[PDB]
């Protein structure tokens, strides 16, 4: 078992060394999306004699046929990447750090000063190793702000005072890594991010909104079809399409007298 | 829910936080507003661990969890994961504005 | 015994060094699913060995057999090679 993890770890940094080496983004394999093919030849409902309430079900088995060969064609990569790797495990390095465990000898006892450098050692990897250095304000220094505002009279307004001091820092924190700064580290962070998402949703919602509203305009009767409903009409000739909706729009389509 | 449950309340009003989330520099000032009742609960559970060596492990956990510094940020730590987790959903969108501009 | 058990547990390699997002990604998610098995196993492993409560209960199902064994009806202290030595006194002199 201990070779089992050490060859798993040995795996897992091959996995990561020739991942880096081909420079591939992170997600990109993990993806099923980026191994489906969209120039696939995309089968014609029109030539494949499907009857009223068959055309949905005909979608389905197009869409789960190129999802599942996109699936499947990311099976048939990973299995060539694990080959891959598998061979450059066998090549390896093998020196990892060990399990920080009290030293414990074979009749002696346990030290608390060796059980605590012990415990260090599980609160140090705690800390993430890039991490944003967000400044909390001391009170050594957040009463050497708030006084000098006491001393003009602001003591008030005293509580504000410290806390834009705080957020002026917090704002422009900087990132760290290994206790020294990285310079020239821009991150977008979550809340920014969500925010493109959010935009992006509202400008894209707005065309389909703007899509309905040419085809109401023009054909209002469109409204009678219920979405959910509408190719479940369909069929390969137009004579084949379901009459529960023709003669309700030829007549809607009519006008209101 | 669960991880803004240990500030907001019980009624966390997960909605709000869902759309937008808290940005590094909220997370900082909601790990701020509670660390007196963090570092006097450790305190009181320090006092009331089983042994020395669980006094202080319980006292070295809240010493890095209560330092906002230690705040794990996937955008800080992966940079090229975050972005990438951002063109997951502008890919989705971008998918759904290709057929509006075809129809 | 068990220090002897624990000193091989001591010599793991750190698992907990490859819990970061870039080997998460990187890795085949098979690899991944096993990788994160054998570090739960680990701590199965280790919980148990330093379970030293309950070595003397293990101490107890040793016990009631040996104990057994010095009830003999011969000697406390008899064994094969004197009883073995003592028939060779016994056969080789007249009946």
């Amino acid at each position: 078992k201990k070779q089992a993890t050490e060859n798993l770890m040995k795996l897992l940094q091959a996995y990561k060394d020739i991942g880096d080496a081909k420079s591939e983004p992170l997600l990109k394999n993990h993806n099923p999306r980026t191994f489906e093919d969209r120039d696939y030849p995309v089968p014609d409902f029109r030539t494949q004699n499907l009857k009223a309430g068959d055309v949905p079900k005909f979608f389905d088995t197009v869409i789960s046929t190129r999802a599942s060969a996109a699936i499947a064609s990311k099976d048939k990569f990973w299995a060539g990447r694990k080959t891959e790797a598998e061979a450059a495990s066998a090549k390896a390095s093998a020196a990892f750090p060990r399990v920080a465990v009290p030293e414990w000898k074979k009749g002696k006892t346990v030290s608390i000063e060796n059980l605590n450098t012990v415990t260090d050692k599980y609160a140090a990897a705690l800390v993430p190793k890039r991490k944003l250095a967000l400044p909390v304000l001391p009170e050594g220094v957040k009463k050497a702000v708030e006084d000098f505002a006491a001393s003009v009279g602001q003591a008030k307004n005293a509580s504000e005072v410290s806390e834009l001091l705080a957020k002026s820092l917090a704002e422009k924190a900087v990132v760290t890594e290994g206790g020294k700064v990285v310079e020239g580290f821009s991150y977008v962070s979550k809340a920014v991010a969500a925010k493109v998402i959010a935009t992006r949703r509202a400008e894209v919602h707005e065309r389909l909104l703007k899509l309905w509203a040419k085809r109401l305009l023009v054909s209002p009767e469109l409204a009678i079809v219920p979405l959910n409903e509408f190719d479940a009409q369909l069929a390969s000739k137009f004579e084949g399409i379901s009459p529960k909706y023709q003669e309700l729009l030829s007549a809607v389509a009519q006008g209101n007298k | 829910k669960e991880e803004l449950k240990v500030i907001y309340g019980d009624n966390v009003d997960v909605k709000h936080f869902q759309a937008s989330p808290r940005t590094p520099v909220q997370q900082l000032f909601d790990s701020l507003k509670n660390a007196a009742a963090n570092k006097e609960r450790a305190a009181k559970e320090a006092a009331a661990a089983a042994s020395p060596y669980l006094a202080y492990a319980v006292t070295k956990k809240q010493e890095v969890q209560a330092d906002p510094s230690n705040i794990p940020f996937d955008e800080v730590l992966y940079p090229q994961l975050s972005e990438e987790l951002l063109e997951l959903e502008l890919s989705d969108i971008r998918e759904d504005e290709i057929a509006l501009e075809k129809a | 015994l068990s220090n002897e058990r624990y000193q091989l547990l001591s010599q793991w390699p750190d698992f907990t060094t490859m819990y970061g997002k870039d080997f998460y990604y990187r890795a085949h998610p098979e690899d991944l699913k096993k990788f994160y098995d054998a570090a739960d196993e680990y701590y199965k492993l280790y919980e148990t060995v330093t379970e030293f409560d309950s070595l003397s209960a293990l101490a107890s199902q040793v016990v009631p057999n040996y104990a057994a064994r010095r009830r003999s009806t011969v000697h406390p202290a008899i064994g094969s090679t004197v009883a073995d030595g003592a028939f060779t006194n016994f056969l080789l002199s007249k009946q």
